[PDB]
DNA sequence: ATTTACTACTCGTTCTGGTGTTTCTCGT
DNA sequence: AAACACCAGAACGAGTAGTAAATTGGGC
């Protein structure tokens, strides 16, 4: 069981209520908590499932090195960007 | 995409809601006060909640807790139970059937609580005493048990009273067993149900809706949950309650109640030594 | 008896169980002569009215509208020991679970079930039944039966069955797991009882619905049971026959 | 070392390029990172420090059953509350 | 007010690698801005070296936060190698240097050092009344050897080591050059971070960085070298990228940054001089 | 031979050294005279800049205002090995650091050091004359002195300034701040050593002159007079071939 | 009575380009 | 030449009544 955070951007209500059933929104758009792998990836079903044109990104605790590794959904501004297998997050200019 | 219930183990042990009313706000528990503050509560990531008085839940509330497999309780003065929901489709038929053929047969329900007795206090009961003949042995060993508690942590004892009018107002000893057991309760009531069993039948205690809820909750309770209700006790506290819920909570946390409550009442079900489902 | 509300808010106001409409009108109801109450969606139900319906002893199930759908019930596994251990002596002793399913094969039919027969032989002259009855059905409602809008109704009907023969099982204090012709399955004793009446209202229904062909045949089917489970008072006359079939176990 | 989680909101330019100095900005002031007890301790020092008029809320892993612990600082809309110990979070209205 | 404090180095990511592009602070922090003028934010904190390949302009107070932060600047030729590097210009440890410098003077004391480098790296004490030359050419033989063993091991075709990209469609000796490289940039980052001199060497003399291939030749080829055979082996299109990913697996596995440190101190201990 | 470069970017347009400015004025600069490269703030390196500078053996150190602070240069903990260990061996034997600490005193204030005195002995000496010359320079200006207000918080900020050209000092000559003579465990020991040789005989007495106005950021105000000295004086200059002399004359 | 789908509208935060400033956050 | 401090506007997303519709996501 590791560490997880969901942040979403212009995602529909019945996302935000779904992530507010396991996770603690502690910032309007911003869920943490402390689940297991197996629930982790179902968390990442509704995501995927209920979110269509918005942007969200999950990054969880891990054994990398890191100590993370995070993934994301659909657009945004801040797009990630792979440096030799270290993944870091770019801003795109308008 | 379901909505299914998240393994016990990997949960938070309890939370107590007093004073608002509960919505389902776009898919999720939410308790507004009366000054109008809203607060997300994940039920999915809760074992059990806990609702004091002043409380209104809404039908979608109470359904959204089932689907997440959370029982509700609603609870009393020390949090005595009063009431509970949960999936009432909710249980094993292979395990429920189990549970009854060990309790219906005299010579297999004996077995089953010489196990308990054994799992309780660590060793063997005497040979070829009964269920009631037990009872007794367990009641002159919780007398013991109270009086060596009471030694370790200086606390002034009287006897166990179990209705709040023989609380002396500030005797706050009697409160805090009561909340403290309250609390235990209310996790193993949960845990039966999400194994697949029925609370209602029991091996040492019969009649009773909760009978076994009680077998299971006795065995573990003065080794954890009881003697933590006499710390706060020996502080005597303004609000005894908040403290006891606080202090059960944290043993369920290091001693792993929720994970090791499971495989107990199977281990308890095992000494009948028929066939396990 | 039982009861059913709808639409409003349970509070304790001063003393006797209310029910709060949205006119802001009292309805007193009696707390007494009330096994079991029925919460159809809408309903919010207050702190010290559960405290109230406790102390009476009264069963708090959260349904759906006129019980058509189970979600959560007060007293969850059961309350009654007497009743479920009851129950669990029927099904374990096969000579006891015989003599049940042979109840409720009369009760289905009208006409008791032949001699010397099985549990598994009976469950294999109730499939014959069934498929006959299906194919009967679609030459009074003009449906093309193959065994597609007319399954989609009926599967539709059936699940509104299910819904109240929980309701009347968790009234009547037993439990919908422990099955006798159905066995295994969470809900296996729904089955068993809900196959008796099940072609008796709901499923001729079905078939009437998925005759007329309209846009939405799952909400026309459930809101059909709706009116029928309310206007008949199936629920109500669920229990009576629940407690007819066990006690033929004797 | 645990996972850890800085959010921020009307915090001054400097605090927000400090914390990008040791942690990776996957949204508009949400922070992720991956440091020790003492590190994440100095990370706390230089927001208590740099922030000012905002509103700052760091969460990070623990061995607690919640998995986690979070403090706050500024005062928010959202605003932590103890139930029994558990914190969750509740919303201030208008 | 704001101070700025450098973090442990074993609580770092080992290397990252950046090209193309302006380096700037914007608001206090590293960033890298491209052609397109988009903006990457890089952690110059959990961050023990930085690479910085051809087409990059670092600003002056770029530099200066990178120092600041004790973040290793390292400028990169082809295939990875070493060009220049930039860090605190003072940063070091008197008692260390002149404890560093004190076995390097004495000629008896240097010798002891040597031996000592030689039976960590091989895991066996090196041969009597030997002296450096002597034990360098001993050296070479058995990593001669070495390179065959680890080609047929993986299943490598192997000609030879090839130093000079000139000589080199056969992509071992580049992944060889490219790792070992990896390697060179943490273990100048350790040392600088130590307190150490990266010029002051035993084996190695007369390089800049004499020390740093000391060290790291120690414990070249019981990591970092055989995972190189492995990316050559599947012979995949940028194989620079492959090593430095498989390099980062390595120095997480091994723990290389929190070993690197008690190593120095462990080699020049056989110099039987109190520390 | 060395170079300052300030406010623009430097690359290697047509085989060498340019400097381009703010209105895109090129400024050539040759391989030879540039031993050193002194960036001040405003300066932005190409990797081409850098990769021609490492192949003709150029340092380049990033330095504020005429050499005022050092923040990094290139060739860290070392360039030149022989001259780490040239340092450390004058340092490591007492005799040989006697040698160098006489020299540093003789530079100093102008006259030999006592006979048959120790390093020790002679840092009580050094100390003595120190504070007499504070107060001595006190009573020229008009400044109220007590020992080591605004008096010292300007004197503070001169000998930090004084610092940043002896380490640029220390490093283009390719030697280490860390190993010193008199000043010893701290990682700038070196520096203080040279930086107590001349901090009289310029800087000390401006800090005074500064703190007699008593203007407003006594900070700042100090600084860019250390700066303008700097660079009139060329203190960078004359302290490279001063601090080789100093280690001179420990070996003979 | 309770909950959700849906939309501008209000409110609030980020981003930004306009002013102008500095070359800076010290002590051996 | 590079970077920072100051602020209100532009852009953008979250929170909010309004409208409306439901009482709902299968079978044994
Ligand atoms: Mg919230
Ligand atoms: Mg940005
Ligand atoms: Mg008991
Ligand atoms: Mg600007
Ligand atoms: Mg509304």
């Amino acid at each position: 069981m590791s560490m997880l955070v969901v942040v979403t951007e212009n995602v529909p209500p019945r996302l935000r209520g779904r992530l507010a059933i396991w996770l603690l929104e502690v910032r309007a758009g911003v869920y943490v908590g402390d689940v297991s792998a197996k629930i982790r990836e179902m968390i990442w079903e509704q995501i995927a499932g209920l979110a269509e044109e918005g942007n969200v990104v999950m990054a969880w605790a891990t054994n990398t090195e890191t100590g993370f590794e995070f993934q994301t959904f659909g657009l945004n501004r801040r797009t990630p960007v792979d440096l030799d297998g270290l993944r870091l997050v770019s801003f795109l200019p308008v | 995409l379901p909505l299914n219930p998240i393994p016990l183990k990997d949960r938070v042990s309890m939370i107590f809601l007093q004073y608002g009313q509960i919505d389902v706000i776009d898919g999720a528990f939410v308790l507004i006060d009366k000054t109008g503050i809203r607060t997300h509560i994940p039920v999915g990531s809760v074992a059990c909640i806990m609702l004091e008085p002043g409380t209104r839940v809404s039908h979608a509330a109470v359904r959204l807790a089932a689907q997440v497999g959370t029982l509700l309780v609603w609870v009393g003065e020390a949090g005595v139970r009063v009431y509970a929901s949960g999936q009432p489709g909710g249980a094993r038929s292979d395990k429920l059937l189990y549970q009854a053929k060990l309790a219906l047969d005299e010579d297999l329900r004996l077995k089953v609580v010489r196990k308990m007795f054994e799992l309780r206090f660590g060793e063997p009961a005497p040979a070829r005493r009964s269920v009631e003949q037990l009872r007794g042995i367990e009641g002159s060993r919780v007398r013991a048990t109270y009086a060596l508690l009471a030694k370790q942590y200086g606390v002034t004892w009287n006897g166990r009273r179990y209705d709040p009018k023989d609380w002396e107002k500030g005797d706050t000893i009697n409160q805090c067993i009561s909340a403290a057991t309250s609390c235990l309760y209310g996790v193993t009531e949960a845990a039966i149900l999400a194994a697949g069993y029925a609370p209602a039948i029991g091996f040492v205690h019969t009649g009773k809706p909760l009978s076994f809820v009680y077998d299971i909750a006795d065995i573990i309770k003065f080794d954890t949950v009881v003697p933590k209700a006499f710390e706060i006790a020996r502080r005597n506290p303004g609000e005894p309650d908040r403290e006891v819920r606080l202090a059960c909570r944290d043993i369920f946390r290091s001693s792993k109640t929720l994970a090791k409550l499971i495989p107990l009442i199977e281990d308890v079900l095992a000494a009948g030594e028929i066939q396990p489902p």
